[PDB]
RNA sequence: UGUCCUACGCCGGCAGGCGCGGGUAACCCGUUGAACCCCAUUCGUGAUGGGGAUCGGGGAUUGCAAUUAUUCCCC
């Protein structure tokens, strides 16, 4: 079958991002991406936001991988 | 980002189904005779943010894209990126959209027929042009 | 059925 | 008819140089670069044999090898055996066929019915 | 006080001065921005808005780096692959009247001169601009 | 008082040109670090790494490119810098350093002293 | 002290295996600063030993038709799996990568012997550097497999493959193939 | 490689035009300013923006001649 991913938000998924995301120990928005059914791009943008709150570590910015942590 | 409550699922411009999940950009290159550059072009020109999905618009602006969607010429889109350029009929610089577009290669063909042209023939035969 | 003018070898086409 | 906006009257008495500006991009740079010898000659006997002729018929055809001649709105109205190689195409021309050459009317090969294989 | 242009990351310097540039708010942009490609070579127009203003810091930054140069000398930085289509690929030279529009405009805010020698190369205030740029970005990574 | 020798890898030629300074490695007019394949920034700093910013304490180096790809390029640059670090120590300190630099070098990696013999065959 | 990427360290990597203990070199001597080392280890037989295990890997994971010239490519991915390997296990990546290619070699192989005819195949014993040569191989197409049509990426999948191979469960296809290798090279005999 | 190779200015969205120079050549094109690659940006596993066949309109050269699309350009 085909593959169905929000391209934007949820209640449900706006809560398991802001609660269960930032304790992964993985955080990768290809992870994100598999994890709770978004598109590649909103994962990111979503990570990013977690970044600019200050809630996910990052580990190394690139143009293809990028790797993020949880906080302690 | 956040949840828009006033999203626009399925899109319908010009008796031709829009995916209003899809990037703006690429969701008008959907309907025929619109491609990507094009697209591009009228975006820059209705003062659109780019980065914004085709569901994640109010009515005013999708009604403006399809404005200057229509009338190219008068909102500054200069004469060669449109569709048909001097037309055999009118000879007026217009771009044609979804239907128009069905209407007009149909019309050249039947003028093909009518003239009874090499290309005229090949088409009839149903064979190669070039 | 042929046009008035147009020779054999054309009419192959028609 | 209309052709880009004119009409066959107006084409008619039009200018050579307004030609130059409402035909296809190829018709264009022909016309820069001047009707040949040949095609004038062509021309100039197509006209005559447009004015000697009764005004219920239509004119006599004037036989062609030109197939690399360009129909300008002068001709419309007259007709032309065109040669493709091996036989002439008695062909009145149209007002809808003046940017095109007359060549694509007298097709130059016949087309391919396949016979059933040999020895392959 | 002492920093150079070359000893500085080159993509940020690029930056930085695209953004002073922008931030001056003088320089001569053309109208067709918004709807020209880049060159024959490429597929779609950029996807920066104010790309002319980057595209312009670049090319001060390479008349810097290397004097001596023209417009076909532009052109032929700024080329790339052009995606022949069932051809094989081929390179390209970028848009012509692009470079040509960003040299008159360097030109027309005295950051560029026009040379004896041929092409074109940089004024001493231009060079002074971009040294102070330089600078600025300096400060900004071995402190940050 | 100054040496000049020649690093080459494929068709890349790197001279480096090495005199009594304060410590500057400078590569084509900018720094090691400030070279653009920074995937491949280590290998270019190896022999820094290697025998301490100690041992090019007043040494400045100057080394002209041409030629060539990127990663040779590199690769050039980096045997020229090796080279002439050893050819330094030879002519104007003793040699007993200079023996054991050129050991340490080759007991890290043998392409940063001798030259890599191949190159595009016809 | 060297360090791989001027971050891994190489002391606390302990080979398990007696066999493979001279095969895989990244202990001490063998340890570099990064993988791409552009040195001839095609030269003669058996010096692809004494190259450094990271860089044969990387040599590995460019083999492929599209991909065949790409070395920074290769060492950027093998660089970003260890860093997730590393983010995952919070264990040395080089150790876990070691452990991988120990339990991913197969030990004997069922091989032709007599006629071009005669399919009835003979099971012999596997050479140690063969053994790692093949594991390598078998952990890369892995990898390959597990990234093609997906949003997982090659750094992620790989490190995904190795670490699965490093915990010996049957989740890594490497681990499958040298199951499906050895069980016929114990049927045949 | 080169007496058509072309530098440089101007007009050009683009092919290109217009002006002016150098090179019968380790001199000028030409530090041959290449592409891959690298570095960031957007896309997110779908016949998808991959892939570009086939087609419809224009424009520009080459040439005595481009109609059976010379070739290039833009939709």
């Amino acid at each position: 079958d085909k593959l169905n991913n929000l391209v934007l938000f949820d209640k449900a998924t706006y809560d398991k991002l802001c609660k269960e995301v930032p304790n992964y120990k993985l955080i990768t928005p290809a992870v994100v991406s598999e994890r709770l059914k978004i598109r590649g791009s909103l994962a990111r943008a979503a990570l990013q936001e977690l970044l600019s709150k200050g809630l996910i570590k990052l580990v190394s910015k690139h143009r293809a991988q990028v790797i993020y942590t949880r906080n302690t | 980002l956040v949840i828009p409550e006033k999203f626009q699922h399925i899109l319908r411009v010009l008796n031709t189904n829009i995916d209003g999940r899809r990037k703006i950009a690429f969701a008008i290159t959907a309907i025929k005779g619109v491609g990507r550059r094009y697209a591009h072009v009228v975006l820059r020109k209705a003062d659109i943010d780019l980065t914004k999905r085709a569901g994640e618009l109010t009515e005013d602006e999708v009604e403006r894209v399809i404005t200057i969607m229509q009338n190219p010429r008068q909102y500054k889109i200069p004469d060669w990126f449109l569709n048909r350029q001097k037309d055999v009929k009118d000879g007026k610089y217009s771009q044609v959209l979804a239907n128009g577009l069905d209407n007009k290669l149909r019309e050249d063909l039947e003028r093909l027929k009518k003239i009874r042209a090499h290309r005229g023939l090949r088409h009839f035969w149903g064979l190669r042009v070039r | 059925k042929v046009p008035k003018g147009t020779s054999s070898y054309q009419a192959e086409w028609i | 008819f209309t052709y880009r906006g004119v009409d066959l009257d107006q084409l008619l008495d039009m200018s050579y140089e307004q030609l130059m500006q409402l035909y296809s991009a190829r018709q264009r740079r022909r016309l820069n670069r001047g009707l040949r010898r040949k095609q004038h000659s062509l021309l100039k006997r197509l006209r005559k044999a447009k004015k000697e002729a009764p005004p219920m018929e239509k004119p006599e055809v004037v036989k062609t090898h030109l197939r690399d001649m360009i129909i300008l709105p002068e001709m419309v109205g007259s007709m032309v055996g065109v040669y493709n190689g091996k036989t002439f195409n008695q062909v009145e021309i149209k007002p809808e066929m003046i940017g095109h050459y007359l060549g694509e009317f007298s097709i130059t090969y016949k087309p391919v019915k396949h016979g059933r294989p040999g020895i392959g | 006080p002492g920093v150079t242009v070359k000893d500085v990351n080159q993509q940020e310097f690029v930056r930085a001065l695209a953004a002073f540039l922008k931030k001056s708010g003088k320089l001569k942009v053309p109208e067709w921005v918004d709807t020209v490609k880049l060159a024959k070579h490429k597929e779609l127009a950029p996807y920066d808005e104010n790309w002319f203003y980057t595209r312009a810091a670049s090319t001060a930054r390479h008349l810097y780096l290397r004097g001596g140069a023209g417009v076909g000398s532009m052109t032929k930085i700024y080329g790339g692959r052009q995606r022949n289509g069932v051809m094989p690929s081929h390179f390209s030279r970028g848009s012509k009247s692009v470079a040509r529009r960003v040299l008159q405009a360097l030109e027309g805010l005295k950051m560029v001169e026009k040379d004896q020698d041929g092409g074109r190369k940089l004024t001493p205030q231009g060079q002074r601009d971009l040294d102070r740029i330089a600078g600025q970005v300096a400060a900004a990574n071995k402190k940050h | 008082q100054s040496v000049q020798v020649f690093g080459r890898k494929k068709t890349a030629t790197a001279v480096a040109h090495c005199k009594r300074g304060n410590g500057l490695i400078k590569v084509n007019g900018r720094p090691l670090e400030m070279i653009e394949p920074r995937t491949l920034q280590y290998k270019l700093l190896e022999p820094v790494l290697l025998l301490g910013k100690e041992r090019f304490a007043g040494v400045d180096i100057r080394v002209r490119v041409k030629g060539g790809g990127h990663v040779a390029q590199i690769y050039a640059i980096r045997q020229s810098i090796s080279k002439a670090l050893v050819a330094y120590y030879q002519k104007y300190v003793d040699e007993a350093s200079k023996k054991e630099i050129k050991d340490i070098l080759i007991q890290y990696d043998r392409t940063l002293l001798v030259a890599d013999p191949r190159r595009c065959e016809s | 002290d060297i360090k791989l990427f001027g971050k891994w360290s190489t002391d606390d990597v302990q080979i398990n295996d007696i066999s493979l203990q001279d095969y895989i070199a990244v202990k001490e001597k063998y340890a570099k600063y990064l993988p791409h080392s552009a040195g001839r280890y095609a030269a003669k037989r058996f010096r692809k030993a004494q190259c450094p295990i990271v860089e044969r890997l990387t040599n590995s994971m460019m083999m492929h038709g599209r991909n065949n010239g790409k070395k920074l490519m290769t060492v950027r991915i093998v660089k970003h799996a260890f860093e997730i390997i590393h983010l995952l296990t919070g264990e040395n990546p080089l150790q876990v990568l070691v452990n991988a290619i120990i339990n991913s070699g197969p030990r004997e192989d069922s091989t032709r012997i007599g006629r071009a005819g005669t399919v009835r195949r003979q099971a012999v014993d596997v050479s140690p550097l063969r053994r790692v040569n093949q594991a390598i191989w078998l952990l890369c197409t892995g990898a390959r497999e597990a990234a093609f049509r997906n949003i997982k990426t090659i750094a992620e999948c790989l490190a995904d493959e190795l670490i699965n191979a490093a915990k010996g469960s049957s989740n890594s296809y490497a681990i499958k193939k040298k199951d499906e290798l050895e069980r016929v090279a114990k049927s045949n005999r």
